[PDB]
């Protein structure tokens, strides 16, 4: 649920 | 002197500086600038003391030599007071993306759990980006140096006392005298980011464990490179520094939403770090 709601940050996290 | 591994996370860690800092804000550009009831009234009344005592001037250098000076407006009717919040929301969320590279690159980070690392940097992305600022703040002047921009406090009647008097301020002022080596600042970004007690963490255990090892590099660090006396308790201090920093935190955020309740600004990246929905 937390990645759900922090699409951006998970994106730039995982790059 | 320092144990092998205390020189390598140091040197990791000024590896993911280097590597994510853009000390001279080269890449900082495409930015904005400013152009050229009851509960409500309650509401407005709070914001203008959230920011009345943070105001900067702005001053930008072209690349031919030219420079624009922007002076703020003073507090009036209202909407004023706004005018220069678009462009400090472009220049946070670039310092930000610089933070969440830094973090990225460090192996005990990339380590954690995903979830984790979104609770990290949730709670810690205005403490690593004023931490960040005040390498760049020069004391003498009140001026945040920032490549081709600066932003310079507008000195009052009290001057000295008057600006100490908002927290973060102080702390800018008190953090620059302490003249830290890059090192330090660099050890105090990683104390800052593996915060276990940070809301929605859940490796506990692990990330308090791994905030105890930075501290002790730097408590360390300290002991090797300054002995003086003068040097005693340099890293209570600036472990009492970083607890304070964690309360002006939650207390700017808690303005950052106040603001945004009234005069939604915030970008996407910032509505998701301080729990935003927008
Ligand atoms: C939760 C988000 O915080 P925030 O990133 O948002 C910026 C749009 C934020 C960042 C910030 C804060 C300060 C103070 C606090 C030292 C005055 C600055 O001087 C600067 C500059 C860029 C000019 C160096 C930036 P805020 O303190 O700036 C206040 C003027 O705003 C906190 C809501």
């Amino acid at each position: 649920s937390l990645t759900e709601r922090h699409k951006i940050l998970h994106r730039l996290l995982q790059e | 002197g320092l144990t092998e591994e205390q020189r390598m996370m140091i040197r990791e860690l000024m590896d993911a500086q280097m590597k994510t800092f853009d000390t001279t804000f080269s890449h900082f550009k495409n930015f904005r600038l400013p152009g050229v009831s009851r509960e409500e009234a309650a509401k407005w009344s709070q914001v203008r003391k959230d920011l009345c005592s943070l105001k900067v001037s702005l001053q930008l250098r072209g690349e031919d030599g030219s420079v624009w000076n922007y002076k703020p407006p003073a507090d009036s009717g209202g909407k004023e007071i706004f005018s220069l919040l678009p462009h400090m929301a472009d220049m946070s969320t670039y310092m930000f993306k610089g933070i969440i590279s830094f973090a990225k690159v460090i192996s005990y980070f990339r380590d954690l759990p995903i979830e984790d690392q979104i609770s990290l940097l949730k709670g810690a992305a205005f403490e690593l980006c004023q931490l960040r600022f005040n390498t760049v703040f020069n004391a003498e002047t009140g001026t945040w140096e920032c490549g081709r921009l600066s932003y310079c406090l507008e000195d009052t009647a009290g001057g000295f006392q008057q600006l100490l008097l908002e927290p973060m301020l102080k702390f800018h002022y008190m953090l620059k005298k302490l003249q830290l080596h890059e090192e330090e600042y660099v050890l105090m970004q990683a104390i800052s980011l593996f915060s276990p007690d940070r809301p929605g963490v859940l490796q506990h255990r692990v990330v308090d464990q791994l905030q105890e090892q930075f501290a002790i590099t730097l408590k360390s660090y300290i002991e090797c490179n300054r002995p003086q006396p003068a040097h005693r308790f340099l890293f209570l201090k600036i472990m009492a520094m970083l607890t304070e920093l964690r309360s002006i935190n939650a207390q700017h955020t808690q303005r950052l939403l106040r603001i945004q309740d009234i005069h939604p600004f915030a970008t996407p990246l910032m509505q998701e770090l301080f729990g935003i929905t927008g």
